[PDB]
């Protein structure tokens, strides 16, 4: 095929991982047991599934843990008989919120294995794309393990692709303190391997479920439930395959202008309650409209006063072209969008004609016509400067160092992976100049 | 670069301290798979550092640090190059009722222990000859001076006396004075191959990947009428090693490892404690704090650090830290 | 990280011990003798973390208890769930310290720790992820001090990469008949600040103030204040024994917690206040909860938290109530006292909730404050010992029993310097 292979560390992107092969099998139409009724045991799906011998079609994940509460739920699950079992990998001491103990102490002694078995996936495979590595920003396990994970799939799958779905912390259901220094971290060391890393605003979803779902206090669950629903978008053009949407690493090459500028803003349009009930559908324009609000938006930040670099809209469901080409017409110039002076202010278009499959019982209003933008926006730097302030205050005082150093990190790694930060916000401002 | 330039030569400051750095040429390792040096001296006070950074859209530019020191020893003098402004300008201070000490800080690779624990001529055993030489000259011997030597070396944050073949020493501070190193061995030497001697119990007795993986403290001692005069400590630090450099795992080499730079974060956090005077300077944050804490706010007391850098590009992340401190050292 | 093993030494350590296992023996549901009688399985999913597990439903408390008085031993027999501890985990000395720390620590401690040891040894050769240890004791007496320090130390040398928990107490000429406590105290800081990673403060002084003005109980017996600190336990334990994300093993516990190594001496607290015996019929809301667990009226050492700065806290909510009602008062108790937290330690505040409240109650709160305050808890100390080794009295005990005598004035520069650590990050902002 063009196969990916999906990977899925941490408490958050073992969770999430599991939303979206939910939403995975129901969307292509599988069953816990791994049976479907329509295929015969080459197409668009069997890039993230490969068929067994019985029909018994099986995904192509490494699920890791550190500590095996949260993957047991697994096997214990209704899909517990979905999965190759050798693929559940877990530890047994969490990680406990330090990266350190993630990238140096307790990864390494397990790493040759989890490369031992996403190597017995890479044998299934005649073509492999890259790998969907799914993990949080914050938690010890998913930034270490993740870190180093990447360092060693760079070594043994040079050629291959690699793209982040990361999890930036948000500070109501924020479980450490240390936060700010492992997601620097980790995005220092996994920067220079990682193609296109597509950010969630944990306060963003928190937010959402708070307007458009009227959830008070909004369970991780209800959490999982909508991120998956994004990602099942932004990878719908990779599991299907009409003659009107094309590879999401065709439209990669255009999102990422520069090595170190990789982070699209994604955006989700139609948000809605199932239970406050009684709703018309929208039209092309008005789920294209919705997609320039700071409300749909997936990380925290403000693209009005920032420049764009690309822009993609993934569509889904009942879409005719003419409907995206007016909708785009009626955004254009109607609206203060700005590109950057050395930047076509085109936008390429994913026609998916399958509709968005929600979840029993699942809060979100099922639709007939949905749309996912990626803009790769310098405004999304902001995310950046609030980790770094987080950060500089407790770094100017050293304060909580002493346990990542006294896991086998040295200090000077945090001046150098601050700096270099800095260094980053620098660039996202360099993207602005133009020229004369 | 490199060539092509030079022209401008050193009329410094006023210092609390001799802070000096040592470069050493790249090796068989660093030049079989050929790594680059990007470290150039060209004058006895200058260290330059050439930074290879790389602009968002991959222009690679060089970031040319510049630092000044108090004197720059470039990849070919050997240890007596060294110790003649380094260490030797402090054998007066000893003499004439003064308590001095001499820093080997740098990573692991940059030659500290080669600078203090030779192979055997280091500077253990040039500032002891000095020690004794000085002895001989009239107006010195007109003291009756008892010369003594300790060499005993702080691991797993535990003291233990390489004289005393590995004895668990206590360490305390009591009526302020002195931080009292409780259980030490000090062995009574009259002449240099009495130096040489323990020199060699201790190097050899120490904890040892063939590199010092325990602080190595090497004094020479003074006493009149038994009471105390004069004390030179010379000290041979492990360097701080990177973390990133991942060890072959090991149970105990981690602990190693892991305590060496928790050390170095103590004292490191008292430099950046000092820079600035924090009125409470964090000295019973380990034990390499509590020793060291004399050898900083002593009474009348001079030091030296001797600085060790490698020029490869691989080591510039921890040269520019260790640059960096030695810099916020000079006050 | 899973097993956590529990030991018990000295008078107070033992009888507080004792407290503990009894509260929650009940809360998980285990029947005195040692069979599960509960009724919802939340009180099993992390049952393993305080027993193993004899095969016929038998719920063997990993734990072990000490003391160098034969005595003591009959206190535990009379222990109503007392019956259920393992038989070869009693070790219990007979020669007795006699608020001795020398005498536990240099002399006969000396005699009994190898003997400790080896019960420890054969409790983590059956432990399947061994979390850390936890111990409960006091500082003013003999046994407890000093030989606990110096198993503390060997534990130390031994297991470097586990967890260190202790509970100690505060020694005050309001509950100590003698006065050897302003030494034992000294000594026993000297080595809990250097070998220790988490440290609880309970001082005798708030108990006694509780027991007299609240529950206004003129004669304060020495079982009323086991009551307080049992429940106190039980409240900082929960984070431990139930399931969760928040404060999952012991390492997350002291990761949003520990800013500085050294600085690691929390002031726990709890509402509402109540005697033995006696229920809630009024139970208290969520305002007055929040309101009463940062106020000090309620807090378990002698430290206003109104002069210092909270470094890091980790509140604890019991029962059954709403989520949003739980976050939002911790905020506003945050923003509104703004300038009682470190600004430059961001989201330093983590709350959790757990489901089963403790028993007698249906709406709990627990408090675990590692302040700047708690620097006046050292510098009353290091006023009743300054003024007692400038005149060298009682010093023959210790110094007569191998001791170092300058092994004191050590412990003076140490908490001295530790007192001027805490007042160090009082001041600084976030420059
Ligand atoms: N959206 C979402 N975020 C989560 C979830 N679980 C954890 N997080 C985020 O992750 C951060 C904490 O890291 P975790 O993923 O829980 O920790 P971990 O990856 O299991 O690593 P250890 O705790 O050391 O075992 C918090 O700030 C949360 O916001 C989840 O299920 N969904
Ligand atoms: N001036 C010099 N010229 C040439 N080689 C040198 C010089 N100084 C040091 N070296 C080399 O540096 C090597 C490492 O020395 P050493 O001081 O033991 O490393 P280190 O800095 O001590 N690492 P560590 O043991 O953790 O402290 C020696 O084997 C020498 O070959
Ligand atoms: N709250 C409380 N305090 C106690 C108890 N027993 C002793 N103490 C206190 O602990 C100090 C030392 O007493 P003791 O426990 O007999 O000494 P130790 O066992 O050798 O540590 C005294 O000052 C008492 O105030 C107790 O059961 N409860
Ligand atoms: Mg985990
Ligand atoms: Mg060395």
């Amino acid at each position: 095929m063009r196969e990916c292979i999906s990977i899925h560390v941490g408490q958050a992107g073992v969770q999430i991982g599991n939303a979206c092969w939910e939403l995975y099998c129901l969307e292509h139409g599988i069953q816990p047991d791994g049976q479907m009724p329509s295929d015969k045991t080459d197409d668009s799906f069997n890039t993230f599934f490969s068929e067994t011998g019985a029909g018994k079609h099986v995904p192509r994940a490494v699920f890791v843990d550190l500590e095996p509460t949260v993957i047991d739920e697994v096997r214990t699950g209704t899909y517990r008989q979905l999965f190759h079992p050798e693929q559940l990998i877990t530890g047994k001491e969490d990680a406990a919120n330090n990266y350190a103990r993630g990238h140096y102490t307790i990864g390494k002694e397990i790493i040759d294995l989890v490369l031992d078995r996403i190597r017995k996936l890479a044998d299934q495979c005649t073509g492999l794309q890259g790998f969907l590595v799914f993990h949080s920003f914050g938690g010890g396990t998913g930034s270490g393990f993740t870190s180093l994970l990447m360092e060693r799939l760079s070594v043994d799958y040079g050629k291959k692709s690699k793209l982040e779905f990361s999890i930036y912390p948000a500070p109501q259901v924020s479980t450490a303190v240390v936060e700010p220094y492992n997601s620097i971290l980790t995005t220092h060391t996994t920067l220079e391997h990682s193609d296109c890393a597509f950010m969630v605003d944990n306060e963003a979803i928190y937010d959402i479920c708070r307007r458009n779902l009227d959830i008070e206090r909004p369970t991780y669950t209800n959490l999982n439930r909508l991120i998956s629903q994004i990602v099942s978008s932004i990878t719908a053009s990779l599991r299907f395959d009409g003659a009107l949407n094309v590879d999401l690493t065709e439209f990669q090459t255009n999102l990422v202008p520069y090595p170190r500028i990789h982070f699209p803003l994604a955006t989700y349009a139609p948000v809605i309650s199932a239970e406050k009930a009684y709703h018309e559908q929208l039209s092309v324009a008005e789920i294209t409209n919705a997609c320039f609000e700071p409300a749909n938006q997936m990380v925290k930040c403000d693209p009005r006063h920032g420049k764009y670099m690309a822009c993609c809209l993934l569509y889904r469901g009942d879409v005719v072209p003419k409907d995206v080409n007016a909708a785009i017409a009626t955004i254009k110039t109607k609206r203060s969008i700005q590109f950057v002076d050395w930047c076509p202010t085109g936008f390429k278009v994913g026609i998916n004609y399958q509709p968005p499959t929600v979840v029993p019982g699942g809060d979100l209003a099922k639709v007939q016509r949905a749309v996912c933008m990626l803009s790769n926006t310098t405004a999304i730097a902001e995310a950046w400067a609030r980790l770094d302030h987080k950060f500089d205050l407790m770094y100017a005082k050293r304060a909580f160092v002493h346990w990542y150093v006294g896991e086998g990190m040295e200090e000077g790694e945090f001046s150098e992976a601050r700096e270099d930060m800095a260094a980053l916000e620098k660039d996202y401002e360099e993207v602005g100049v133009d020229s004369v | 670069f490199r060539g092509s330039l030079d022209y401008r030569p050193l009329p410094i400051d006023e210092h609390r301290i001799c802070v000096c750095v040592r470069k050493r040429p790249l090796n068989k390792k660093e030049t079989q798979m050929k790594d680059l040096d990007v470290i150039t001296i060209p004058s006895k006070d200058v260290v330059m550092v050439h930074e290879p950074k790389q602009k968002v859209d991959l222009t690679r530019y060089l970031e040319n640090q510049t630092f000044r020191f108090d004197y720059a020893f470039d990849d070919s003098a050997p240890n007596e190059m060294v110790y003649r402004f380094t260490a030797r300008p402090l054998v007066e201070t000893i003499f004439e009722r003064g308590m001095a000490t001499c820093f080997a800080y740098g990573q692991t690779g940059s030659g500290k222990t080669h600078t203090m624990g030779g192979d055997s001529k280091g500077i253990y055993a040039l500032a002891a000859r000095d020690v004794f030489l000085m002895l001989k000259k009239p107006n010195y011997k007109k003291l009756e001076l008892q010369v003594y030597a300790t060499f005993f070396e702080i691991y797993s944050g535990k003291v233990f006396d390489l004289l005393n073949r590995k004895t668990k020493l206590r360490v305390l501070e009591d009526g302020k004075q002195q931080v009292q190193v409780v259980g030490l061995q000090e062995r009574e030497v009259k002449c240099v191959e009495d130096v040489l001697k323990l020199i060699d119990i201790g190097n050899s007795c120490r904890t040892s990947a063939h590199s010092s993986r325990s602080h190595a403290v090497f004094q020479i001692i003074l006493r009149r009428k038994g009471k105390l005069h004069g004390k030179f400590s010379l000290i041979d630090l492990a360097g701080n090693e990177r973390g990133a450099d991942t060890s072959s795992a090991d149970r105990q080499t981690r602990l190693e490892g892991a305590e060496i730079n928790k050390s170095l974060l103590a004292l490191k956090e008292c430099i950046r404690a000092l820079g600035r005077n924090k009125p409470h300077t964090p000295f019973r944050a380990s034990k390499l704090t509590q020793v060291l804490r004399d050898s900083f706010i002593g009474e009348n007391s001079r030091t030296c650090m001797i600085a060790t850098i490698s020029p490869g590009m691989a080591s510039c992340e921890n040269t520019l830290n260790t640059l960096r401190y030695a810099n916020r050292v000079k006050e | 990280m899973r097993e956590i093993v529990h030991i018990q030494a000295g008078q107070c350590g033992n009888q507080i011990g004792a407290k503990f296992w009894e509260v929650i023996s009940d809360e998980h549901g285990i029947d005195p003798t040692g069979s599960y009688h509960g009724d919802s399985d939340l009180q099993l999913e992390r049952i393993n973390v305080y027993y193993n597990e004899a095969t016929g439903n038998k719920y063997v408390p990993r734990a072990i208890l000490v003391d160098l008085e034969p005595g003591t031993m009959d206190s535990v027999r009379s222990g109503p769930f007392g019956q259920i501890f393992r038989p070869d985990n009693f070790v219990f000395g007979q020669s007795g310290a006699g608020n001795n720390w020398a005498k536990g620590h240099y002399t006969e401690g000396a005699e009994l720790v190898d003997s400790v040891l080896d019960v420890v040894r054969k409790e983590s050769e059956s432990c399947d992820c061994l979390q850390g240890f936890q111990l409960t004791h006091s500082l003013g007496g003999g046994t407890g001090s000093g030989m606990g320090t110096l198993l503390i130390s060997k534990i130390r040398e031994e297991y470097p990469d586990r967890i260190m928990n202790t509970f100690s107490v505060m020694p005050s000429p309001k509950v100590s008949d003698t006065v050897v406590e302003p030494y034992n105290a000294t000594l026993s800081v000297h080595q809990l600040v250097e070998n220790t990673d988490e440290t609880y403060c309970i001082d005798n002084e708030a108990l006694y103030d509780i027991c007299f003005r609240t529950l206004k109980l003129t004669t304060p017996t020495y079982g009323d204040l086991n009551h307080l600190v049992s429940a106190t336990m039980s409240g900082v334990t929960t984070c431990l024994r139930f399931p969760g994300q928040l404060n999952a093993d012991l390492r997350k516990l002291a990761v949003n917690m520990v800013p500085f190594p050294r600085l690691h001496f929390f002031m726990p607290g709890f509402a509402p206040l109540t005697s033995r015996g006696s229920q809630q019929y009024r139970a208290l809301t969520v305002p007055e909860l929040t309101q009463q667990m940062f106020d000090s009226k309620n807090m378990m050492a002698a430290c206003d938290p109104r002069h210092g700065r909270y470094l890091t806290v980790a509140a604890i909510f019991r029962g059954r109530m709403s989520m949003k009602e739980v976050d939002e008062q911790m905020l506003n108790v945050q923003n509104k006292n703004s300038s009682y937290f470190v600004e430059w330690i961001p989201n330093n505040v983590k709350t959790a909730v757990c489901d089963i409240p403790p028993r007698g109650l249906k709406m709990s709160a627990t408090f675990i404050g590692n302040s700047t305050a708690i620097q006046e808890l050292f510098k009353r100390i290091s006023e009743q010992f300054t003024a007692m080794f400038r005149r060298k009295a009682f010093l023959h005990w210790y110094t007569g029993e191998g001791m170092d005598e300058m092994e004191f004035t050590e412990a003076e520069s140490n908490m001295n310097d530790l007192v001027s650590e805490y007042q160090q990050y009082q001041d600084a902002t976030a420059d």
